[PDB]
């Protein structure tokens, strides 16, 4: 419908440039100051309210609303792109996985989803009422809802895999899967051009440690 | 094929034949053959049963048989079986220090540093730490099928230690 590739200037704009005061009426650039701390893996989640995003685009809300999960992703890769724009610092690695992305970089120097450490949320308008959730029908399928309940069954936190990692064992190269389906297959032999133009035999070794998981939970709402 | 599996020291079939030759006389009939003079013409046929009369055995094993061979082969059975345990137990134990004392799937993974892999990065090695003690690159590798004009000769036979008794008796004849 609409071109996202200007889409995401525009998201790129708003993030950079809306302002919000605090304090004494002095102006702060409350996403910008936020995407500092992402910068500098201070701060992970970044929850983008869309009440601010309406004070300068109505437009853009409800396409967010209406078409959620597209804009989701496009927020992500606007923040992405922009945290190199307020990087000022050196990170202090403490994840095995920040171990492992710094000597990725060491070495590609002498996966953009596997160097995205932060998550984006929108936190809905305040024009969007609280459905109950006999009210979230199939017309607001794809769309951004908000909805009532008593939680009544929690499971613990399980690791989901994001991003495979894995090593080969003939070429010594790094082989990456993005995973976005509830389930995937796992790739066995190794796809280098080393490899397969050698046919070498060289098979793919899952790498935990370097692969991203992230934390999961399920649970169930029920009616009031 | 399906019987010629017997151990040594026991009667096969041909064993048993030539036991039955034995017993009838035969063979005393096959050696007037081959000595006799007017009944040189049935020399062709009295060599080929003498052939295959001895077509397993061994000269110098043969001349060797005797009185006192029933505890030598008995001693040198148990010696024999005891070597045989020996080395089977010092590969085993070679095996199991070459293989770690943790389970295959205890995980972990190195980078050797010198080692270029066969692109220009560094090899990465998954095969345990136990393993690059005698590192090779063909520890995971499957050999080739020799094709048939290449697939070397083997040999036709086992050898098998016949029975005592038709040992003896062959050596007599
Ligand atoms: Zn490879």
């Amino acid at each position: 419908l609409k071109d996202y590739a200007l889409e995401k200037e525009k998201v790129k704009k708003f993030l950079q440039e809306f302002y919000q005061d605090d304090e004494l009426g002095k102006k702060q650039f409350k996403y910008g100051n936020q995407l500092v701390r992402l910068a500098h893996r201070e701060q992970v989640a970044l929850y983008v309210d869309l009440d601010d995003v309406a004070e300068d685009d109505p437009e853009l809300v409800d396409s967010i609303c209406e078409n959620a999960r597209r804009y989701a992703k496009l927020f992500a890769d606007a923040v992405q792109e922009l945290l190199p724009q307020y990087k000022e610092r050196e990170v202090v690695n403490k994840d095995v996985l920040d171990v492992y992305i710094e000597h990725r970089l060491m070495m590609e120097q002498r996966p953009a989803e596997l160097m995205r450490r932060f998550e984006l949320y929108f936190q809905g308008p305040s024009s969007n009422k609280p459905r109950v959730i006999r009210e979230v029908r199939a017309d607001s399928v794809g769309k951004l809802v908000t909805v009532r309940g008593i939680v009544t069954r929690v499971s613990e936190v399980k690791p989901k895999m994001v991003v495979a990692t894995y090593t080969c064992d003939q070429c010594g190269a790094e082989t990456y899967q993005p995973i976005q389906s509830p389930t995937f297959m796992p790739l066995i032999m190794c796809p280098s051009q080393e490899c397969q133009t050698n046919r070498s035999g060289g098979r793919l070794y899952l790498q935990t440690r370097g692969s991203r998981f992230i934390k999961f939970q399920e649970m169930k709402m029920q009616e009031h | 094929l399906d019987q010629e599996k017997k151990i040594d020291d026991d009667a096969s079939a041909h064993d048993q034949l030539l036991w039955a030759i034995h017993l009838s006389g035969l063979d005393d009939l096959l050696l007037f053959l081959a000595s006799s003079s007017a009944e040189e013409q049935w020399s062709l046929h009295v060599l080929e049963i003498v052939s295959l009369m001895f077509r397993d055995q061994n000269p110098e094993q043969l001349a060797g048989v005797g009185q006192g061979r029933l505890a030598q082969e008995r001693s040198a059975d148990f010696a024999e079986l005891e070597v045989l345990r020996q080395r089977e137990m010092a590969e085993k134990k070679t095996r199991a220090l070459q293989r770690g004392n943790r389970h295959s799937r205890f995980g972990g993974s190195y980078i050797v540093q010198g080692l270029k892999s066969i692109g220009e990065r560094d090899l990465i090695f998954h095969k345990g730490l136990h393993n690059l003690r005698n590192y090779s690159s063909d520890l995971g590798k499957q050999p080739k099928k020799v094709p048939k004009r290449r697939q070397a000769a083997r040999e036709l036979s086992i050898q098998r230690r016949s029975a005592l008794n038709v040992r003896l008796f062959l050596r007599d004849f």
